[PDB]
């Protein structure tokens, strides 16, 4: 620790170095649609919409 | 239909529902006690479905 930089960590620990691992997730599938009526037409509400 | 254009079909009373009937082409939807009151001193309007 250092009250200018704060603490340095020697976060390595390597007596057992792998440790975890993650999950592939959801990626929210990115679907190519082009809009024809009355498949994909847009909507008449009134206001932007996300 | 009424989300769109909820500022001209949607009145705010039962009589402004009666005189925009009489007048305008307009399909007001009112509980059927009152119709029941209309329809018996109004004789030129009706009920429509059940
Ligand atoms: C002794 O000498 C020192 C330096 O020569 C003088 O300054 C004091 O010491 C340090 C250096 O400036 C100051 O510490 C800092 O304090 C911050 C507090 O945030 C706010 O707190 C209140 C609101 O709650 C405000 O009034 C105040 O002005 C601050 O804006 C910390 O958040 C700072 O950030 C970092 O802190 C540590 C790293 O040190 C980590 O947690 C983070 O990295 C964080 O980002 C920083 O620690 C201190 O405030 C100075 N003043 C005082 C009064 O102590 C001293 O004046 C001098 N004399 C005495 C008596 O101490
Ligand atoms: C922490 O110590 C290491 C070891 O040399 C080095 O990265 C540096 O001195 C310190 N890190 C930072 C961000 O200051
Ligand atoms: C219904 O309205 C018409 C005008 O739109 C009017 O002439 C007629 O008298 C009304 N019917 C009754 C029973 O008053």
């Amino acid at each position: 620790w250092d009250p200018a930089s704060g603490l340095n960590m020697t976060e390595s620990q390597k007596g057992k170095p792998a440790n975890i691992t993650d999950s592939l997730s959801n990626r929210s599938l990115i679907v190519t649609t082009i809009l024809e009526e009355p498949y994909v037409l847009f909507k008449k509400s009134d206001k932007p919409l996300y | 239909f009424m989300s769109s254009r909820r500022q001209s079909v949607l009145v705010k009373s039962n009589e402004e529902g009666i005189q925009r009937v009489l007048t305008s082409d307009y399909a007001f939807l009112m509980e059927s006690t009152t119709i029941e009151f209309v329809t018996q001193r109004n004789c030129n309007l009706t009920q429509i479905g059940g």
